[PDB]
């Protein structure tokens, strides 16, 4: 709803390749009225008050003058549609890439964590919406890499070990939501001496109990 | 300036250089043209970010040391090391240089601040607000990106650093 | 209104303009030139016998 | 001598007809109040404040105008906030909500068709 | 955006090997990027099934 308030209240982008195409085709049509060195700038004035061996020279000053801006023109514009060109290349991209998937690629669909796009027609371009999801509110913890239980260290299997103060939990790394460390979202390898930072807290055990 | 490199002072050209036209006026809007994109090519590269983040007085990066890339507070520019080292590598008749719209102490300040904030949050920066977390964690995290189980970094952070600063 | 005229409107939209240019102006005409000389006869050119 | 370019800085006509002049790269000393002296050149109409806010109209080296303090005035960008990550050696900070944003990014495709 | 402010998965983008992080440097009209990437070493050779 605020796209909707936004625009109907920006395509600057779009704005600025019609006006550099109207000026150009202004600026060419505005050159057929100098004379380059010449009596007028009207062919019927050159062929009307000159002898044939007399207006030859003074047609061919103007000839020289329109072909040389023509051919500006016609440069200008093969460098013109060269970056046009570019920016298109990267409009059929984002169509696949942000359109028709979800990109990982980071700031290409938007700014924050891609979830989708959305594509609509402009008048000689493309307007994408992204949508995107961005994280909100955090709050602070204590962390530990490895926990120490029965002389053997401990990492969370998708997770972080976060601590309230006084208790230990894991989560997952960008949402909060804390679970109780248990061996079925851990996982073990060696013993706790050679990691750097662990603590010495308690991994619950499922089966131990419910079948005792 | 056109006028000024055709006829240079003289009057007699400028009246005949009058009879061309608008040639010089496109000219001077194609030369602005390519240094108003120059500014935008800088801005686009460096200002990638919403703050100015600065690094902790402390360096407790578990062993990793980033001095020679951080910058050096006894400068008036304030580069770093690496950044001095490869800053001491590299009127007429109408023409002119303007100078960039950001000074190459901006330019610094942009990045170190993108340093900082890579060495004190990870990737959450560029996504949103910084988040801080420990720099071996977020090492570890990376061995995870690359499908390295992350003990293999808790088990040889030592070395790890080591390779790191040798290589630096 | 140099702007105005510079842009061909009457309307300026918020910017920055380049409008004309400054150029000092120099008075008074310094000829320097050399010491010794003589008036340089023509008169064994134009008169010689 | 001293040539160079002129420039009319203006917050825009629907806005009000207050005007600062730019000369490029000349002394502000032979020019024919604020006068200030830049690294581009020389400034007249806008004064110098001592604040520095985000970009507005860029005049070079460092320094931007606006429209604020009325009439134009200098001074030098501002890159940007200034965050400070708490970072400690075991710390962590989590987030516990999102917010879904959506924006727009705009791009040409194409150009008009000309024969002559 | 993709080697400074991220990790990236594409093969050769930011360096030789597995993208770990990188760091920028200004230099005078460039960038210069640090890419830290990781290397596997020393191999041998398995049966396997
Ligand atoms: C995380 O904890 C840190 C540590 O106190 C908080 O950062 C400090 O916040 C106070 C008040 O905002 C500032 O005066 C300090 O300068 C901050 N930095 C320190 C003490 O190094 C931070 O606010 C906490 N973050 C959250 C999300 O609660
Ligand atoms: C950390 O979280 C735990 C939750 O497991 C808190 O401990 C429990 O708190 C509730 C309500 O105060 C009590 O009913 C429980 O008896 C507590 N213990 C357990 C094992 O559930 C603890 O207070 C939190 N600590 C802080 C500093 O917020
Ligand atoms: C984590 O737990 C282990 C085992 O319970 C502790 O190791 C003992 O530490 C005490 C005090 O230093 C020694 O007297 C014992 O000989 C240690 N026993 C073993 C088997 O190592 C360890 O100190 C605890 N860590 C912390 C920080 O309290
Ligand atoms: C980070 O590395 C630098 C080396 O580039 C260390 O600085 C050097 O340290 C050695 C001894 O360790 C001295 O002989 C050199 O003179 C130092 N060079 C300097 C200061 O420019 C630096 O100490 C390391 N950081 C830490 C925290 O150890
Ligand atoms: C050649 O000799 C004659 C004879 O003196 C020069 O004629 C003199 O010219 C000056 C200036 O025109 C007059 O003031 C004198 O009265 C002329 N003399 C006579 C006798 O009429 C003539 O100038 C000499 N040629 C050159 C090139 O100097
Ligand atoms: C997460 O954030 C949302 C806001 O985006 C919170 O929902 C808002 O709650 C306030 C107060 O209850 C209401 O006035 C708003 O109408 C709610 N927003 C919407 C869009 O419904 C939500 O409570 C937050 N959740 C937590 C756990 O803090
Ligand atoms: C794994 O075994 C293969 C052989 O099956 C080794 O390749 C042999 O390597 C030696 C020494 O370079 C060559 O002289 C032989 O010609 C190779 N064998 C063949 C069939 O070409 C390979 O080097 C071994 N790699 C490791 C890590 O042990
Ligand atoms: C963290 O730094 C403190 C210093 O305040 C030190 O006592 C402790 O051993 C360090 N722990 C780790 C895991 O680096
Ligand atoms: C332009 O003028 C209109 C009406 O005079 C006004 O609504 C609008 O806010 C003005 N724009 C600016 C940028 O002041
Ligand atoms: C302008 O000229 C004066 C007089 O020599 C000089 O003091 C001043 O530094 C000059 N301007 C600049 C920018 O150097
Ligand atoms: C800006 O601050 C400096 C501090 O060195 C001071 O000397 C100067 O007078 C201040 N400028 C104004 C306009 O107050």
């Amino acid at each position: 709803g605020k796209i909707q308030d936004s625009l109907s209240s920006a395509l600057g982008k779009l704005q600025n390749v019609v006006n550099q195409n109207a000026q150009a085709l202004n600026t060419l049509v505005k050159q057929l009225s100098s004379n380059f060195g010449a009596i007028s700038s009207v062919l019927n004035d050159i062929l009307s008050r000159l002898d044939p061996p007399e207006a030859e020279v003074q047609i061919d000053r103007l000839i020289t003058g329109r072909l040389q801006s023509l051919q500006t023109y016609v440069t200008q514009q093969l460098i013109r549609a060269a970056e046009i060109r570019a920016s298109a290349n990267l409009a059929a991209t984002k169509m696949s890439e942000c359109v028709l998937g979800q990109s990982k690629r980071v700031d290409f669909c938007g700014k924050g964590y891609h979830l989708m796009s959305f594509p609509q027609s402009a008048p000689h371009g493309v307007v994408f919406l992204h949508v995107t999801y961005v994280p909100a509110q955090e709050k602070n913890f204590t962390t530990a890499p490895a926990i120490c239980h029965d002389g053997k260290a401990h990492f969370p299997r998708e997770g972080v070990f976060v601590s309230n103060g006084t208790h230990w939990f894991v989560t997952q790394r960008n949402f909060y939501e804390p679970q109780i460390i248990t061996t079925d979202n851990t996982f073990v390898s060696g013993n706790c001496d050679v990691v750097i930072g662990i603590v010495n807290n308690t991994v619950y055990d499922p089966l131990q109990p419910e079948l005792d | 300036d056109c006028t000024m490199y055709i006829c240079g002072d003289s009057t007699e050209c400028s009246n005949l250089l009058l009879q061309y036209g608008s040639f010089c006026t496109q000219l001077n809007r194609a030369l602005t043209g390519i240094a108003v994109e120059q500014d935008k090519n800088t801005q686009e590269v460096f200002a990638q970010v919403k703050q100015i983040y600065k690094t902790p007085p402390i360096k407790d990066f578990g062993g990793f040391n980033f001095s020679q890339i951080l910058p050096d507070p006894s400068k008036p520019s304030k580069r770093s090391p690496i950044e001095d080292l490869l800053f001491n590598k590299v009127k007429f008749n109408g023409l002119t240089v303007l100078p960039p719209l950001l000074t190459d102490e901006m330019i610094a300040q942009y990045t170190s601040a993108l340093l900082a904030g890579t060495i004190t949050s990870g990737w959450t920066f560029g996504a949103g607000p910084a988040l801080q977390i420990p720099f071996p964690m977020q090492m570890a995290y990376r061995f995870n990106g690359i499908g390295v189980t992350q003990n293999v970094l808790y088990e040889n952070q030592k070395l790890i650093a080591n390779q790191f600063n040798s290589a630096i | 209104s140099e702007t105005k005229c510079t842009l061909k409107s009457f309307t300026v939209e918020k910017g920055i303009y380049q409008t004309s240019n400054f150029r000092v102006q120099p008075t008074e005409s310094i000829v320097r030139f050399p010491n010794i000389t003589n008036l340089c006869p023509f008169g064994e050119v134009f008169n010689a016998t | 001598c001293s040539f160079g370019g002129v420039s009319v800085i203006t917050p825009g006509t629907n806005t009000s007809n207050q005007v600062a002049v730019l000369y490029q790269g000349v002394n502000c000393t032979e020019v024919p109040s604020n006068v200030f002296q830049t690294r581009a050149g020389c400034l007249i109409g806008a004064e110098h404040v001592n604040n520095s806010y985000e970009c507005d109209i860029p005049i070079g080296a460092g320094i931007c105008a606006s429209y604020q303090t009325q009439s134009i005035i200098a001074y030098t960008m501002s890159l940007g906030a200034e965050n400070s990550v708490a970072y400690s050696n075991n710390s962590i900070a989590i987030p516990t909500n999102f917010t879904i944003s959506v924006t727009t990014e705009i791009l040409p495709v194409s150009m008009t068709k000309t024969s002559v």
